[PDB]
């Protein structure tokens, strides 16, 4: 009920964040009754706004719904909503106004970019009362949420995937926009170089030694402190393939002492043969001697008896203990049988093996946009205990919906790209050119200024994008840090579905693990007959540089191995995508790179404060602000976690420009 | 706290793997060498081992004896008065053998004679005469 | 971010 909501928000429904504290020092510093009552007026108020996104809800529309006690202290709810609104915990998205916007407006905000941050901050900021215009250098809006769409056939270039509704904010846009989500059936089978499937058990092996061998390597980064090696930070691919070496190392460790009891063993029958062998020289020279004694005929002295009888007895002596050592000889000669015939592992892993096992780190470097050898070993998965529950879904209808509904009613200067960005503390001007056209220039005063620009466009060298006066080192540091990848796709249109279409989406592993990525991974999600490659690691980088004939030639290739020579007809329609090559984005998203850290999303995030004009004035506003999917350290690299950040910096922006009232 | 089951993960072979650029491969290879050497060490002792059983055919069986086969009696006569004394000499204490050699005395009617004929058959000169051997 | 399809 309530606490669903709090859920869905991203909240512990018994406890205040942060967040929550700054805005309500009062309550958070009172008695624990009221916190309660404070709790509960949230909650309820987000589940009010969660049952029904397709309407604003207005602060009257609250107390209404509320009852007793709750509903007596107006002033309370008041705030509570306000700072919900404010924060775009409720009302954010395209839903209907009750109150037309008031046409006065306050303020004025220049929001470079019109990806999904920067398309929900400006919603929000337009939402609040404020002047906002949108600068995007592509002929489009969404960004990296990139949809192709000739005929029937619709194929994302882009973000293409929700991760899970349970706590996901694009829940609440999925009611808003007729999006067709479609579960995704978690069955992957894999096809080796030759064409032929994997069978059930290796899939299985491999799929457990790859998780085991990921766990190993957090063993060694929080157990064993191996994080830094030669003034270097350990990436996770260094880690993986130490642990892989030490598992080699094992079972060659493994072998040796099996092989060293053999040894040991058959030392043991050599000594015991060596007696024998004595004792049977022993055994053969008594036995002539007793023979000479038992010549001399009866009767005889007792000297004469003497000596048989002795001889007699003592022969008997030594053949029992010649019986003894072959009793002997028995058990350590079926002791050897057993150990020959009980060796240890040969290796740890096949050559075959092997490659499955490359398919599933391709499979993580597609995962993160980036070869596992860039990756932080320390912080790759920091923002694991944040993922959404519920299955994955895809939008059948093509992302890009979501970013068109957004920009309606919204001011969008296409083909405009930023060159510079000037504040200081007056305001600032934003000058851009038509990319049809460069000569032709724009000039832009604001206010303040919502930076979306992909971390990548924010690392080119030389910059893309200058700032005046630069951005300190601080900001800049975290820029050079911070990791931006890259992952590819291959769009392949057909007439007829010649696939198992109960499947999803299906494998191909690759011959060497230099090839991983390439072509590794196939998708089958769309109403029309369309297969989707994926290009991952360091393949992607270099399969940037390869024509697109070959490209498809290479897909053709693997799926006639798969499907048969003769029943892949050539393609209708084909598309790649080349991320990092696209000067609006170079790469595709962010990952979190060996020698950074999660503390460089939340500096991305920190606005900058131009220093006074006028020496000795007091200390400036705030005017350059940030926003995107590279500046959530919780949700990075992702369509959630871009609108989030959209939301988090209208708050903020409002906050600072028309001020808060929530806050006494 | 551990690394996962069947995995193996010490500080100590970490910074071996991890000393040099090649300390992996040079791990790994001085390993592959170890496991040659033991392997052509195993194939040694099996031909060496394979002489030696070859030099034991037949065993034991041309050298063996049927037994002795008789019951044990109270009385003795001067003959076997004279074996013990002998059996004495060269066995010393060993009863067993000394009754082995006699045939129809049991291990403590030897044990009797040692008592009954310390002095006339002067046995505790004869168990000096042993100990000197 | 490890895998992604998964829940
Ligand atoms: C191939 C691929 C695959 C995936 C994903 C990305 C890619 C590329 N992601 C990530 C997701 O697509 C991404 O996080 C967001 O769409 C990006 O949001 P932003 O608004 O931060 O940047 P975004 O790059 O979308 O917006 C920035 C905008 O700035 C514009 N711009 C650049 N330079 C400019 C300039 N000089 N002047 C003006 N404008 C300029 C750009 O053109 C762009 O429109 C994803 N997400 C997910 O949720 N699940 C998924 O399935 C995936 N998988
Ligand atoms: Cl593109
Ligand atoms: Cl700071």
């Amino acid at each position: 009920g309530v606490e669903g909501a709090a859920f869905q928000s991203r909240l512990p429904h018994d406890r205040m964040t942060s967040q929550e504290a700054a805005c309500f020092p009062d309550i958070i510093s009172g008695p624990q009754q009221t916190q309660k009552v404070f709790l509960f007026i949230r909650n309820r108020t987000l589940q009010l706004w969660l049952d029904n996104p397709k309407i604003q809800l207005t602060f009257e529309a609250t107390l209404q719904q509320l009852e007793a006690p709750y509903n007596s202290d107006t002033v309370l709810v008041h705030r509570v909503h306000s700072y919900l609104e404010r924060h775009g915990l409720i009302n954010f998205g395209i839903y209907k106004r009750i109150k037309p916007l008031p046409t006065k407006k306050t303020g004025k905000v220049i929001i470079i970019g019109s990806g999904v941050s920067g398309l929900a901050a400006a919603r929000q900021l337009q939402s609040f009362g404020m002047d906002v215009t949108l600068l995007e250098a592509r002929d489009r809006v969404g960004g990296r949420v990139a949809t192709f769409r000739k005929g029937n056939y619709v194929a994302d270039l882009g973000a293409m995937v929700v991760t899970g509704l349970g706590g996901n904010p694009m829940a609440v846009v999925s009611k808003q926009v007729n999006m067709e989500l479609a579960k995704i059936k978690q069955k992957c089978p894999l096809y080796e170089a030759n064409g032929q499937a994997v069978p059930k058990e290796k899939d299985e092996m491999v799929e457990q030694e790859f998780n085991r061998l990921l766990e190993a390597t957090s063993y060694l980064s929080h157990q064993l402190d191996f994080n830094v090696l030669n003034n270097k930070p350990v990436s996770l691919g260094q880690a993986l393939e130490v642990v892989i070496q030490l598992q080699e190392k094992h079972v060659k460790d493994e072998q040796i002492e099996h092989w060293k009891k053999i040894v040991k063993t058959q030392e043991e029958l050599k000594e015991l043969l060596n007696k024998m062998v004595n004792l049977k020289e022993k055994i053969k020279e008594l036995h002539q001697q007793y023979k000479e004694a038992s010549e001399v005929k009866p009767p005889r002295d007792i000297t004469a008896e003497f000596l048989v009888k002795s001889k007699h007895r003592d022969l008997t002596a030594l053949c029992k203990e010649y019986d003894e050592l072959a009793e002997t000889q028995g058990k350590l000669e079926e002791k050897l049988q057993e150990l020959e015939a009980n060796p240890p592992s040969d290796v740890y892993l096949s050559s075959r093996d092997r490659q499955i096992l490359d398919w599933h780190f391709a499979n993580l470097e597609f995962a993160n946009a980036t070869p596992l050898s860039t990756l932080s070993l320390k912080h790759w998965d920091q923002d694991d205990d944040f993922e959404f529950t519920g299955s994955h879904l895809t939008v059948r209808n093509g992302y890009s919906c979501v970013p068109v509904a957004l920009a309606e009613g919204l001011d969008i200067k296409l083909n405009t790209a930023v060159r510079q960005v000037r504040y200081t503390a007056s305001g600032c001007e934003v000058i851009a050119v038509n990319t049809r056209s460069t000569s032709q220039t724009f000039i832009y005063k604001c206010d303040a200024v919502l930076c979306t620009l992909p971390l990548g466009v924010l690392k080119q060298q030389p910059p893309a994008v200058q700032f005046v006066p630069p951005l300190p080192e601080w900001k800049t540091s975290a820029v050079q840090r911070m990791g931006f990848g890259n992952l590819n796709k291959v769009v392949l249109c057909f007439d007829r579905v010649f696939w198992d279409p109960s499947v999803n989406l299906f494998g191909h592993v690759g011959s060497t693990t230099a090839s991983r990525g390439e072509l590794f991974l196939f998708w089958n999600l769309y109403k029309a007959p369309i297969l989707l490659a994926l290009v991952a690691g360091e393949a992607a980088g270099i399969m940037e540089n390869i024509s697109d004939d070959v490209i498809v030639g290479r897909c053709l290739a693997i799926l006639k191995g798969i499907f048969g020579s003769s029943a892949v007809p050539q393609p209708k329609e084909t598309v790649v995508s080349r991320w990092r090559a696209d000067p609006w984005a170079r790469g595709s998203y962010s990952y979190v790179a060996a020698g950074s850290s999660g503390n460089d999303y939340d500096l991305m995030a920190q606005p900058i404060t131009p220093g006074p004009s006028i020496p000795g004035a007091p200390q400036p506003i705030p005017r350059l602000f940030f926003a995107g999917e590279h500046t959530i350290r919780n949700y990075p690299a992702t369509v959630h976690g871009a609108l989030l950040s959209g939301l988090r910096e209208a708050g903020r922006i409002a906050d600072q420009f028309l001020g808060a009232m929530y806050t006494l | 706290r551990k690394p996962p089951k069947g995995m193996f993960l010490s500080q100590e072979d970490v910074e071996a793997v991890s000393a040099n650029a090649t300390a992996a491969t040079t791990v790994l290879r001085q390993l592959d060498m170890e496991l040659v050497s033991v392997k052509r060490q195993i194939q040694n002792i099996k031909q060496t081992n394979s002489a030696l059983k070859e030099k034991l055919d037949g065993g034991i069986e041309p050298y063996r004896l049927p037994e002795v086969i008789q019951k044990c009696n109270a009385r003795w006569t001067t003959e076997e008065q004279l074996l013990a004394v002998q059996a004495i000499r060269k066995y010393g204490r060993d009863f067993q053998a000394i009754s082995d050699v006699i045939g129809n005395k049991s291990v403590v009617q030897v044990k009797n004679f040692f008592v009954n004929y310390r002095r006339r058959f002067n046995i505790d000169e004869v168990l000096q005469e042993w100990e000197a051997e | 971010a490890r895998t992604k399809q998964t829940a």
